[PDB]
């Protein structure tokens, strides 16, 4: 059952190619697209075929589609150094982006090029026997990663509302942030594609940078440093469907997703060490997990009550390690909602997690993810809509986005939105 | 530590459970009207901005229009008051030169009625 | 790849559009002649912005010259980088403008306004994706101020949905060309409201008084005075003329740095001023001074709405990044609360010529407030009087367009103000 | 394109018009036989000095120049003098009967016999020129032509030509140099005539000229020659940046707009500096701040009034020579400080300011030293409302007993016209005085 | 240009006209037979104003109703330069009756004096004007002379009309009537000339007789005076400079009402023809005597009334700045005999040739009131003879009316009242 990625505005495009690049070689798959270790040319139903179709002369190409309305970030892929792997096809560029206007992004552009992008979308979806769904990457703050994806995830459901669709999102951080209008349009593309999205994965990207930071003892960490890390967490998330628990897209909004608004998980990843010995305890890098100095979302679990919580365990890892380890964690009192199970759903992956050779972070023997929908990631929505209150109460930067055909109306129809997910958040926190 | 766990999925480079610890519409037709609207607002804003830059075209013209009037009227009020002060002009001369000739003509009238009274006292 | 169309309007426009000119292409190493002399692709990544490329291997900047005069245009064309400009590109006049902006907005622009345009549709469609337009005209004199703002209206009229700016010098009586300097530029501020997206505003009176006090010169010369402005135009540039992460346009931008339509007046600021390269510490600190603001006013007597700074040369952005807050952290009260992280910088490791390292400030700030209320002040001490009118209204002004200016320009000091004490 | 046709009218008018263009073919090289041997471009080319000359087929430079006089004695010496074959003679016109003095002969009986035959030769000068910028209109007040037929042909030019810019360069009336008692009349009424068809007039009399001559020159009495060479480097100084390249200019528009505050203010009067003997020629030259600091000494005012009692409402400073803007803006600046110098509260900036970078040159032989630097102030100060009262009050003397008027009436001019003349210049004696007080 | 046409009638008209001619031809260096001999080429230059070049003829016409006076003026020095048809005469004299030269007798041949005018006028470049030399005494100068100025006015109403009139004196000539021919006169000219030279005789006899200390003054004494201010009085008419030779331009400037147009013309040095000029006057010393009374030519004391207009001509080598500080001293030092509503009303020149035989000479045309003398003078003669209307019927029989008589004494009444309303004008 195949999967189709899609990856909108330089975030989603550049953070796609640092997630294509691990795939690859995670699964040994050479930059000229050949695969040595892929005996069925041409065809086969194998795991790793839930991402990668196969050429007649056997170079394996992502299904995957890049969508921005610059194109000097696909340039990149167009002319980088895994370049073989894709079609020409797969990447649609404009030339003027959307100003980091949401509006722009929406009403304005994306009525000029959606129909292209459903159109290569049909022609990857044509190249499954069985197709699950999409995973569509994106920031949240960019013009075209919030008005273009909201524009792409209606559509998506009004022409394939069959599949799923899951989303990999970055949170604006204070820090490493390029507009101020960030918070207007994270506001506004949140409320149009919540009822469209089943699971939405968000990643704040102060959280990595701290992380990196501390973790890898760097001095301020580039994109591409933030980039690999993501790709790690990516990876392992998608790992499930990529060996065939999690091996259904519909499984992640079962496991992960009691109610449909509610789909927002909280993203935990350990270990993380330095390239610059022998690894630790199966209960260490699990402990992990639980502190909040590797959440991908800075928030306070403590604050928080879990509803549901998923560990992915990567490496050297059998079942008696985790319960041994998941019974000494029960000596932090973790309360849980009360009419969801307190427990953890737990899958197993034995192949050592892999690194970009020469990539700061250090090649381990076992490595975990853990995905936890807590209601404790209600305050990152709650310092975005603040800092969204304190503009629009002075309805500064609004005129740029009423110039493009939106309506004033839209902000608050998407603030009281917000409003309701906060506060429903905490009805059951 | 009891946990009941439920040993589910198992296979050659993967196994799952779950441990637990304690027991407890889509309309496209819809989607293009909101695009087509905010593309007929934007035109709405641009017609408006044309309209009201048509009326700055228009100033320049009225303005360009009356210094051209301004020129005008200062030609023709300095070619009309030109003309009558000359005119003005001719006409005193004249009368002044006309009346000196009169004079003059009286004053040689004059000489022919004192010849004629001569003339008159020489018969005597 | 998104080209910019650059226009130059006027004695004083003409000559600081020349000396930009000259230093951007000095810094992408293209020679008089206008063929490559440089060492670095990255003088030609993004080199199509300001250029285009010529029939041979040599770059044509897309400039377009305009007087109502052919003196000074001429001068620029036998400066040393007068060979570069294209021959049709020098669109001039026989009658003047006479220091009048009527002249220049009405009479007779009008009469060349057609012409001009005429070249500006021709290098628009030369053009992959035309982003906008950047002007360099003097507020003060009659040319550059009255014709320069009827063409930004024609131009907006034709091309609607591109980004127009200027660089605007401010007159002073400190440097003047004119005794009518405070009714053209009342005229002409109007005008920038409506036509612009945002306006870089260039004071002669800051021009003067950096070029006077801070660099310790008896007097200065023009050229001394053009070099500051063509400094800080280089700096204001950069991003768009040279590569890095961020991919910067003029719409970019603007959709940042001005939050009300109205208030789209800048306050440049450049560090350091030369007439031993400097720590990063330093050019933070002096960029923030009042002594390097291009515009005569103040910062401490305003808040900044919004604010972007640009840092060349080789230095470490965590030395950047630290002070660029360190200041916000440390002066928490001249930046506006309602607009959270409202000072973003960007960095590009080429510095300018006869510089290791420098710094460029770009400023939405309230207090320059202070700059439209020095030319009120001089506009109603001439205003109330009536002096000097009757040349404004022989060519067909009447006096409402006069007080139509002035209040409009006071109603901009007002609500820059009323942001001003915006909590 | 830009050119400027000079109109020269009267004795002064063209003896004035003598000084100037022999000075402007020294200043540009052109010899007596009208060819310029530094102008490459034959019989044509656009180069800037090409404003005030045109070019024929064989090379000969005429200047854009006609000379009117209703008495050909001082025309007859141009037709003879040494410059004879630079202009064409249908340039020089001449009557053979002069105004006698009075404006109305001039004005009326006999300009009217030669007013339409200058006019057309105006018309075929301008019929050269692709650009016209305006006219320089040459004559004195106090001439019966100089007054008379001035005012004709200005209100005449203003029928043809329209509002074109107008400049008028006048010799003021000084009893000291003067030549006949019916001046205040003849000034009184060609000022009232002319006053909505001038755009603004440059003047200077021949009393303070007299004067800075005998007391800078050491000259027991100076001719009037002495007097037009000096009056030539005022008049080339202001047609400097429109005959040469020059950084900073000044066209007919610019003097317009910057030294007229209103209509009817509009007579700037003319200073110069520096004005050095040639016998003590070459010591050492003199700032360009110290010739500045001369144009606002009350001594060296070309008219004789006193700045100091009154306040300036525009100063034009045209600099030639060795001179570049920094040192002007010095001078200028410290001059901004001098409190005996007062600026209207309704002109802020004031000053107007253009620079030639050509030296001066004087005629070789003559009594002026050639200098390095130079510089004409044309200023706009109520301080000549004191020249306007002179010349009133003498009007006044006169007409109130009516002395004279009879020769104006024979030549068909009314009484009325006097007290409409005279009543305007109580109002414009006024109007300096009301642009005076504080807002 | 500025061509004038001179006439000379009766007499003294002929004598002093003569006398004229004779003194400015050796000025300009033209013998009686009439060809240039003259040193300097200044001569010729203004040569035309008063010379016809055919050999250069004087533009003059010789009037007189007594035929002999043709004969005398002939056969005096510079006779035969006089063209023979400018002569035009009569049968006999008038008789010193005014009524004879200006309605009977002189009314016969003044249309054959207007052909010869009009015959001298179209040959005219352009013609200034009429100078017309003349005694006011006898008939034929007086009567017919002043018709033949408002027959000249007639046929060029636009031209200058200037004069030269002998006014009689009891103490050169008792004829009983020349006050009557003299006030008839002066009735004339006050409308119909644009100024006319008052040479008194009575100041010329005083002349030669008081200060020359001349036993009996001949009229050739007299003359010698009147020919010395007659040529200083048009020496820039004569001479170039940057003066122009105009007559216009003089009666405008020293006019200033139409009426009072009667000049006192003075001189310095007054010399007798042989006498030795052992030294040469300076130019304090004749700006000084310049305004004295003793070298007044009108018998008029000009401390006895106010000038209006004066306009001095110096002759010879001087100093011009000299000329200036004379003349500004004496007219502040005698500030009060200067009306102050006319500014600057004195003007003066220099030409650097001088008359024969004087090195220094200055010459003297004020506008004064203190003319009234001289016509006081001759009304009070006028009326006491017309008070018993005595020799009345002389003209009457003649055809003229005796009302003539009272309108000739009322206006030169009138002058006289005119000059003394002036005389006492303030400036407010
Ligand atoms: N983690 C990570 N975040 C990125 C990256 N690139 C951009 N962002 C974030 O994306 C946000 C802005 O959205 P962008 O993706 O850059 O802009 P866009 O989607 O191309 O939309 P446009 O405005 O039309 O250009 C900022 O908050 C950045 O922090 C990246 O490579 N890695
Ligand atoms: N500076 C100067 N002033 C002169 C000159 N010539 C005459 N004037 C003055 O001009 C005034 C007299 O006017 P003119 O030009 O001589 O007279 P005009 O124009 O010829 O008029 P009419 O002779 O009456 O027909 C007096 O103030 C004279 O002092 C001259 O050459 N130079
Ligand atoms: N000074 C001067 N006066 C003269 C001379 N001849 C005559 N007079 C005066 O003229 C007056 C007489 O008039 P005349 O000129 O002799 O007479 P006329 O003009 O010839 O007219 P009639 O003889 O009557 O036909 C007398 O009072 C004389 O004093 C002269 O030669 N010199
Ligand atoms: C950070 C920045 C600094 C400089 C430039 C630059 O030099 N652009 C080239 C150019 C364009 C137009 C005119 N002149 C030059 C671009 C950016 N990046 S930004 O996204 O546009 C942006 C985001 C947020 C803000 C502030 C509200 C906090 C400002 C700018
Ligand atoms: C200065 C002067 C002296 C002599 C003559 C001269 O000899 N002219 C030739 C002639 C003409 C007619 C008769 N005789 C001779 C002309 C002038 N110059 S002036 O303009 O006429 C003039 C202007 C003002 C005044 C004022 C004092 C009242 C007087 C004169
Ligand atoms: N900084 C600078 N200012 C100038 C220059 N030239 C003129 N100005 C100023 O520009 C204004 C006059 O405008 P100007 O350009 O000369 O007039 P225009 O030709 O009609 O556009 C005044 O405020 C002058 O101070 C220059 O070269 N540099
Ligand atoms: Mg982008
Ligand atoms: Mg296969
Ligand atoms: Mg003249
Ligand atoms: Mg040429
Ligand atoms: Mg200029
Ligand atoms: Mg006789």
């Amino acid at each position: 059952r195949e999967c189709i990625s899609i990856h909108v505005g330089q975030a989603g495009v550049q953070i796609g190619n640092a997630c294509w690049e691990l795939y690859c070689l995670e699964h040994g798959i050479q930059p000229d697209g050949q695969m040595p270790s892929d005996k069925t040319i041409g065809g086969g139903d194998d795991s790793f075929n839930t991402f990668f179709s196969e050429t007649g002369a056997g170079k394996h190409v992502p299904r995957a589609v890049f969508v921005d309305l610059e194109p000097t970030v696909i340039d990149e892929v167009r002319t980088g150094t895994y370049r073989q792997l894709f079609h020409p096809e797969q990447l649609i560029t404009g030339k003027e982006d959307a100003a980091n206007n949401y509006a722009r992004g929406h009403y304005t552009i994306g009525k000029e090029i959606i129909d292209l992008v459903l159109d290569r979308i049909r022609k990857l979806a044509d190249q499954c026997t069985g197709l699950q769904g999409f995973l569509v990457f994106h920031s949240f703050g960019g013009g075209t990663g919030s008005g273009f994806t909201s524009l792409l995830m209606e559509r998506l459901s009004v022409d394939y509302g069959k599949k799923s669709k899951l989303e990999f999102s970055i949170y604006p951080a204070p820090q490493v942030s390029t507009a101020v209008v960030e918070p207007y349009n994270s506001i506004l593309t949140t409320h149009t594609t919540l009822e469209h999205s089943d699971c939405a994965f968000m990643v704040d990207n102060e959280a990595i940078y701290d992380i990196c930071r501390r973790n890898l003892d760097i001095e301020r960490p580039t994109y591409t440093n933030l980039n690999r890390l993501i790709s790690q967490i990516v990876s392992s998330i998608t790992a499930s469907l990529r060996f065939d628990l999690n091996v259904d897209l519909t499984e992640f909004q079962t496991n992960l997703v009691p109610y449909p608004r509610i789909h927002f998980p909280l993203a935990t990843y350990a270990p993380v060490i330095s390239a610059e010995h022998e690894q630790l305890s199966v209960a260490e890098i699990t402990n992990a997990c639980f502190e909040p100095a590797n959440q991908m979302v800075k928030c306070d679990p403590r604050h928080g009550k879990y509803m549901a919580c998923c560990l992915l365990y990567r490496g050297d890892v059998v079942p008696k390690d985790v319960n041994a380890a998941i019974a000494t964690i029960k000596t932090r009192s973790i309360q849980f909602v009360d009419w969801c199970p307190t427990g953890f759903k737990v899958g197993i992956n034995y192949q050592p997690p892999t690194v970009v050779p020469g990539g700061d972070l250090a090649k381990v023997q076992r490595a975990v993810c853990m995905l936890s929908n807590t209601t404790a990631i209600a305050e990152a929505w709650a310092r975005l809509d603040h800092k969204f209150d304190l503009m629009y109460a002075k309805r500064a930067f609004v005129h740029w986005y009423v110039g493009e055909g939106m309506e004033e109306g839209e902000f608050s129809e998407a603030r009281e939105d917000m409003a309701a997910l906060e506060k429903d958040y905490e009805e059951v926190g | 530590a009891d946990m009941e766990v439920i040993e589910l999925n198992k296979c050659t480079s993967g196994q799952s459970f779950e441990v637990i610890l304690k027991p407890p519409d889509p309309s496209l037709e819809e989607i293009q009207k909101k695009l087509e609207a905010a593309e007929e607002r934007r035109k709405y804003q641009e017609a408006e901005l044309l309209k009201h830059l048509a009326e700055k075209r228009e100033h320049e013209r009225e303005v360009i229009q009356k210094a051209i009037e301004e020129n005008n009227n200062f030609i023709k009020m300095a070619k009309e008051k030109l003309a009558q002060k000359m005119e003005s002009n001719k006409e005193n001369r004249e009368a002044h030169l006309a009346a000196m000739l009169e004079r003059l003509q009286e004053k040689d009238k004059h000489a022919e009625e004192v010849r004629k009274n001569k003339e008159l006292k020489e018969e005597a | 790849m998104r080209e910019i169309v650059h226009i130059q309007a006027g004695q004083c426009g003409n000559q600081i559009g020349a000396k930009f000119w000259e230093v951007i292409s000095d810094e992408h190493g293209i020679d008089p002649t206008g063929s490559y002399h440089g060492d670095s692709d990255l003088q030609l990544e993004r080199i199509n912005v300001y250029y285009n490329e010529a029939t041979g291997n040599k770059y044509v900047p897309r400039a377009i010259l305009v007087d109502l005069e052919p003196g000074t245009m001429d001068s620029v064309r036998s400066g040393p980088f007068g060979q570069i400009f294209r021959p049709d590109n020098f669109v001039f006049g026989q009658s003047g403008a006479g220091n009048n902006w009527a002249k220049g907005h009405y009479t007779e622009g009008a009469e060349l306004v057609d012409s001009v345009l005429d070249v500006v549709r021709k290098e628009s469609e030369s053009c992959d994706c035309l982003q906008g337009f950047q002007l360099t005209h003097s507020l003060g004199g009659g040319t550059g101020s009255g014709m320069g703002t009827l063409l930004i209206s024609k131009i907006r009229e034709e091309y609607p949905d591109r980004i127009m700016n200027t660089f605007s010098v401010m007159p002073s009586p400190k440097v003047s060309d004119t005794v009518v300097e405070p009714y053209n530029a009342t005229l002409s501020v109007h005008q920038l409201v409506e036509n612009t997206d945002e306006t870089y505003c260039i004071d002669n009176e800051a021009l003067y008084d950096i070029c006077f006090r801070t660099l310790k010169l008896t007097t200065p010369t023009y050229g001394d005075l053009n070099h500051l402005v063509s400094a800080t135009m280089s700096g204001v540039t950069t991003c768009l003329r040279f590569p890095g992460q961020l991919n910067a346009d003029l719409r970019k931008l603007a959709v940042n740095m001005v939050p009300f339509p109205r208030l789209h007046f800048f306050m440049p600021g450049f560090a350091p001023l030369t007439s031993r390269a400097l720590t990063v510490p330093e050019l933070t600190q002096q960029m923030f001074d009042s002594k390097n603001m291009m515009a005569a006013c103040d910062p401490r007597h305003g808040r900044y709405l919004t604010v972007a700074a640009i840092f060349r040369g080789r230095m470490s952005m965590k030395e950047v990044d630290e002070q660029m807050l360190n200041v916000q952290n440390k002066n928490s009260s001249y930046f506006v609360e309602w607009i959270p992280n409202n000072v973003k910088t960007a960095v590009c490791d080429i510095p300018p010529r006869g510089l290791k390292m420098s710094a460029t400030f770009i400023g939405n700030s309230t207090a320059i407030q202070e700059l439209f209320k020095r030319i009120s002040e001089q506009f109603t001490a001439m205003f109330r009087r009536k002096a000097f009118l009757h040349w404004y209204t022989g060519e067909g002004m009447d006096e409402m367009e006069f007080t139509e200016a002035e209040s409009n320009m006071n109603d901009l000091v007002s609500e820059y103000q009323q942001y001003q004490d915006a909590t």
